[PDB]
RNA sequence: GUGGGAGAGGGUGGUGGAAUUCCCGGAGUAGCGGUGAAAUGCGCAGAUACCGGGAGGAACGCCGAUGGCGAAGGCAGCCACCUGGUCCACCCGUGACGCUGAGGCGCGAAAGCGUGGGGAGCAAACCGGAUUAGAUACCCGGGUAGUCCACGCCCUAAACGAUGCGCGCUAGGUCUCUGGGUCUCCUGGGGGCCGAAGCUAACGCGUUAAGCGCGCCGCCUGGGGAGUACGGCCGCAAGGC
């Protein structure tokens, strides 16, 4: 399921190995701190596999949630 | 003997029991109740019904300190988990926000053998 | 590691004549740099085998290359052995 | 002498006076070091994800500069040393790899 | 050789967050835990549940796959350094320098051994609670070695694709990872599935052969006795060959 919207035809032109862009990032992170999978990102094999690292990176740096709390419910 | 009429329900299930601790909004606890603080002894604790007894038991509890409103927190999971945000969710305590905290590792430790074929 | 001019010094001093890059003097020439930097590198790092593994084949390939060369030109391996310091 | 870029976050509560301290002391440790510096972004204070030595926020460097391999981690340990210092992320430079062209 | 690429390939040093345990403090009180049902156990010397702080060890959630890398064993937080293999493009250099490989040498999961550290969680043995006709077990409560690190041994395995290595040749289709290009597609390298010819006792295999051939190595010759005895070599021992 999960097919309503991806995050890659979401945004334009952006780099994905910037860590310091909370903004773009953010999208791709879930409702908890979680890394979407690709059927939710719209991304490629080496896309996907370079947006992990540069949210892991931003992370470290405070800027990204590690988890969140799930509200509702 | 506070008075504070704004606070948290943590509401703590497993398989075994469900516990219920109603605490002021910094989270210091006020009141507190479980399966077996209610008559239930053996695995009659982990039931959905002795849940709702629980939380109702809490809710009252906090009321008699002058309780309104809660933000009600979940962890775990186990029957009663829903049915004790059932019961809170008219016991006379207004329900604010849910949420669901419950603790996951990122793989830390090892897990006891019941609960392997995991990490 | 091995930076392009370090490659290039020792390929053109090496070689039989300019533009010369893959003689046989050159590639043992490369090698020798390989295996020796490599030997440093498992003075410390004792514990890295799957490294080890490469100076072996290394090790193997200029052997090779030096047992064709004094098959065929005896002159030019005694050349190259003096010029190198290997075998003794 | 590779590019590297050299991610620092300080303590948000800080003054001027200890604030241009450090920033002194940060340079004066990446010349030491040998690295000159090609050139450098301050973000500010800005929001943290989750709570950083006790506090919600914190204040960001960023600097882009050329140095010797065999010194790197040494000079982010000396980053290290100060108390004010929270993180400290030396990242190698790389080309953009950009989306959707 | 030049230019470019992907990668949990290896080694060293750093560092991050989640969780568990213990400790300190706050608030709170009659139970918690656990099972098919229970009991042991823990708790008025204040537990469980909740908040804040500290200490310490071990493993890295999402990404994550039908994925990748490695000769195999095997490899997964992030950062840097050191380092191995490999693929593509150019068609530049050498000019058969090739393949295989008894013995040797090295590597070799887990358990195990030696010396010294470390020890949160887990847990052989063990100590208990249950269940049972019994229960040296399954289930529950504890728990030592060990699991972790350093150095040195041990050499095994369903060490498995149960399929030795290399080269040439013999329809395609479909999905996939990674290069290049006149980039809907074509052309390399790798991973899967269905299938031509053919092979096979069958199941199945089928350009990633189990097909058609060539080279070299290892191995088999009914079952039990038995991987036993004896001898030899290796090992501190267990034990291995
Ligand atoms: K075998
Ligand atoms: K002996
Ligand atoms: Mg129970
Ligand atoms: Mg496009
Ligand atoms: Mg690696
Ligand atoms: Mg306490
Ligand atoms: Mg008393
Ligand atoms: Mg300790
Ligand atoms: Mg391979
Ligand atoms: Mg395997
Ligand atoms: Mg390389
Ligand atoms: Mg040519
Ligand atoms: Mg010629
Ligand atoms: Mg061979
Ligand atoms: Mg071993
Ligand atoms: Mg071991
Ligand atoms: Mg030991
Ligand atoms: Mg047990
Ligand atoms: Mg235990
Ligand atoms: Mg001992
Ligand atoms: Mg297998
Ligand atoms: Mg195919
Ligand atoms: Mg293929
Ligand atoms: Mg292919
Ligand atoms: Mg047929
Ligand atoms: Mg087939
Ligand atoms: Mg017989
Ligand atoms: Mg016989
Ligand atoms: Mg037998
Ligand atoms: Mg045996
Ligand atoms: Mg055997």
């Amino acid at each position: 399921p999960s097919r309503k919207a991806k995050v890659k035809a979401t945004l334009g032109e952006f780099d994905l190995r910037d860590y310091r862009n909370v903004e773009v990032l953010k999208r791709f992170l879930s409702e908890t701190g979680k890394i979407l999978p690709r059927r939710r990102t719209g991304l490629s094999a080496k896309e996907q596999r370079i947006l992990a690292k540069t949210i892991k990176r931003a992370r470290i740096l405070g800027l990204l949630p590690f988890t969140e709390k799930l509200v509702r419910k | 003997k506070r008075q504070v009429a704004s606070g948290r329900a943590y509401i703590h299930a497993s398989y075994n029991n469900t516990i219920v601790t109603i605490t002021d909004p910094d989270g210091n606890p006020i009141t507190w109740s479980s399966g077996g603080v209610i008559g239930y002894k053996g695995s009659r604790k982990g039931t959905p019904y002795a849940a709702q007894l629980a939380a109702l038991d809490a809710a009252k509890k906090a009321m008699a300190y002058g309780m309104q409103s809660v933000d009600v927190i979940v962890r775990g999971t186990g029957a009663g988990r829903e049915q004790a945000i059932r019961a809170l969710q008219a016991s006379g305590l207004q329900v604010k926000s849910i949420v669901d905290d419950t603790p996951v590792p990122h793989n830390g430790c090892r897990p006891k053998k019941k609960f392997r074929k995991a990490s | 590691p091995i930076t392009k001019e370090e490659k290039q010094k020792v390929i053109q001093e090496f070689a039989r004549f300019p533009g010369d890059t893959g003689s046989t003097e050159v590639q043992v020439a490369l090698l020798t740099l390989r295996i020796n930097r490599l030997s440093e590198h498992l003075k410390v790092h004792k514990k890295d085998h799957h490294s080890h593994r490469g100076l072996l084949m290394m090790v193997g390939q200029r052997r090779r290359l030096l047992r064709y060369l004094q098959r065929e030109d005896p002159e030019r391996y005694r050349a190259l052995i003096e010029k190198l310091g290997i075998r003794g | 002498m590779r590019r590297y870029e050299v991610n620092i976050v300080l303590n948000p509560n800080l003054d001027q006076s200890q604030l241009a301290l450090e920033k002194e002391i940060i340079q004066r440790a990446l010349e030491n070091y040998g690295a000159r510096v090609e050139k450098v972004e301050e973000l500010g204070l800005r929001r943290l994800a989750y709570p950083i030595a006790k506090d919600p926020q914190g204040y960001f460097l960023w600097y882009q500069v050329e140095m010797p391999e065999d010194r790197v981690n040494d000079l982010a340990r000396e980053l290290r040393i100060r108390d004010n210092v929270r993180r400290v992320m030396v990242v190698k430079s790389q080309e953009p790899f950009l989306a959707n062209a």
